[PDB]
């Protein structure tokens, strides 16, 4: 609403990855998860349904419909 | 389809890592 503008960045997860607790996000081949921090290449943090936290940016690939 | 060789984001020594991660 006042940060989020210009288009948001959407990723989509590629290969299936697997969390080791609550803190890690964890994705599926499908689930999608919304960017809340992009940096310059490394680690990205972002949101899911009852899944919140940080996830790689080289298993993920920004999708867009 | 090509998958890159580069496997999951790097993590070096510093700036990264929080807390311990798996």
């Amino acid at each position: 609403m006042t940060d989020n503008s210009n288009n948001q960045l959407v990723v989509r997860a590629k290969f299936n990855f697997q969390q080791t607790n609550e803190d890690e996000l964890s994705f599926s081949k499908g689930d999608v998860i919304h960017v809340t921090r992009v940096e310059e290449g490394g680690w990205w943090e972002g949101t899911l349904n009852g899944r919140t936290g940080w996830f790689p940016s080289n298993y993920v690939r920004e999708v867009k419909a | 389809d090509a998958t890159p060789p580069p496997v999951i984001a790097p993590r070096p020594e510093h700036t990264k890592s929080v807390y311990t991660r798996s």
